[PDB]
């Protein structure tokens, strides 16, 4: 069993940058390593194989090096076609690295944070969904924590994120806390606490069920 | 070392 | 040059599917051939492979004993027989052509140079179901500057996909419709949100149009303001 790791997991880049991303094998794989590009909804594309051979038709700004356990993929001058996720794979036994996503750098933008109580219609059905919206932020990394009467929640929320916006290059994210009606009715304060590079302190959006 | 390999070559 | 997969679809856990891949535009018999899968929103996982001469076969640990790879060179076809399917086998399955290389006494794949578009495999015990659509009501807790956020929670449907529009396509600016999430119940859920001017709020009608073709469900939900705390 050969573990492939990749670093960084994400990278913010600009057209014209030289970007180098890393792939590592838990044991020697000699030169039997290939790099693939993949974009949302599209098929992966072979870029490099045997560690450093450039595939026919692939632009020469792409290069690969390494042998044994440490491998690198380099883009000498990033072009708009190159924003994508990049995967390495070893050919002793075909395990893939977890991927490196190269997205479009823009200025740091803190999310705008909004909270939504459950609807009467939904409560009537026996469930309560509480939604927290993080709108138009960058970079992608963001932490959302739920608190119910100030007790930190775990295991009862799920989040979803958009792809990077093609015009303003931001992300948006929802986090949804799901409870039974009875549990929702046992507490009073529902709060979404957001941490993000664009914020000097965490932002909390909250409501009191009895006022809402 | 190879999970899948053959000694035979298609040429 | 092309690889065309078929055989995918919806199957219940424990049942079987047989995938096919028809190759054209290259000498199929001369190449190792492989299957790679990608679960929704996740990375790539190699599944199975077979050498050009069929003498050597391999499987990912996660599928071995349950999947069988084979090829029919006369029909320029590759196959994957998948038994005892689980939820974790849900994925788009790509048929993939290998490029091979001789080293240290052996001939082995070093690249996957041609990939099919994939055939989608959905493994679920869930029954087809239309969503319930709930308002994400704009309130004093969902404003930011001169704007208010509102939306619709499209909950508990199966299978993917649903579509969401706002005011029949008239409202598109500021709309974010999130990828669905698969809940522990086996049903999907999704929210669609939009930011609007707060100065017309409650006077201006906002209706989300939700369509779930698999259940022939069409829901238009008017999203009304909500009192949630005091003005600020």
């Amino acid at each position: 069993d050969i573990q492939m790791t990749q670093s960084p997991s994400t990278l913010s880049a600009s057209v014209g940058d030289r970007v180098t991303i890393t792939c590592r094998a838990s044991q020697s794989i000699s030169r039997w390593l290939a790099w693939y590009q993949q974009k949302p909804g599209k098929v992966p594309k072979l870029l490099i194989y045997k560690a450093s051979s450039l595939e026919s038709g692939v632009p020469s700004r792409f290069s690969g090096s390494g042998s044994g356990t440490e491998f690198t993929l380099t883009i000498s001058s990033l072009q708009p076609d190159d924003f994508a996720t990049y995967y390495c794979q070893q050919y002793n036994s075909y395990s893939f690295g977890p991927g490196t996503k190269v997205d479009i750098k823009r200025t740091v933008a803190a999310p705008s944070v909004f909270i939504f109580p459950p609807s009467d219609e939904q409560l009537k059905s026996g469930t309560a969904s509480v939604v927290c919206l993080l709108n138009n932020f960058y970079p992608r990394e963001a932490k959302v924590q739920w608190k119910v009467d100030n007790a930190l929640q775990s295991g009862n929320s799920q989040e979803s994120v958009t792809e990077q916006d093609s015009k303003d290059s931001t992300y948006s994210l929802s986090s949804t806390l799901t409870l039974s009606k009875a549990d929702y009715e046992k507490h009073k304060v529902y709060a979404c606490e957001v941490t993000h590079q664009g914020l000097s302190s965490p932002v909390t959006k909250s409501f009191n069920r009895g006022e809402c | 070392g190879k999970l899948i390999s053959t000694t035979a070559v298609p040429w | 040059v092309q690889l065309v997969e078929s055989g995918g679809g919806l199957v219940q856990p424990g049942r079987s599917l047989r995938l096919s891949c028809a190759a054209s535009g290259f000498t199929f018999n001369d190449y190792a051939m492989h299957w790679v899968r990608q679960a929704p929103g996740k990375g790539l996982e190699w599944v199975s492979g077979i050498s050009w001469d069929s003498s050597s076969i391999g499987y990912a640990d996660s599928v071995k004993g349950r999947f069988t790879i084979s090829r029919d060179n006369a029909k320029n076809s590759l196959y994957l027989q998948m038994n005892s399917l689980r939820a974790e086998d849900m994925a788009l399955y790509y048929c993939v052509k290998g490029r091979d290389y001789y080293d240290s006494g052996g001939y082995f794949t070093v690249a996957f140079d041609i990939w099919g578009q994939g055939t989608m495999v959905t493994v679920s015990s869930a029954s087809t179901k239309g969503p319930s659509v709930f308002p994400l009501a704009p309130s004093s807790k969902s404003t930011s500057g001169g704007t208010a956020a509102l939306g619709c929670l499209v909950k508990d449907y199966f299978p993917e996909p649903v579509t969401v529009s706002w005011n029949s396509g008239a409202l598109t600016s500021g709309v974010h419709t999130f990828p669905a999430v698969l809940q522990s119940s086996g049903l999907y859920s999704l929210s669609s949100v939009v930011t609007v001017p707060s100065s017309s709020l409650g006077t201006q009608t906002y209706i989300c149009n939700v369509n779930h073709k698999p259940s022939n469900t069409k829901v238009d939900k008017k999203v009304e303001p909500k009192s949630c705390g005091r003005l600020v």
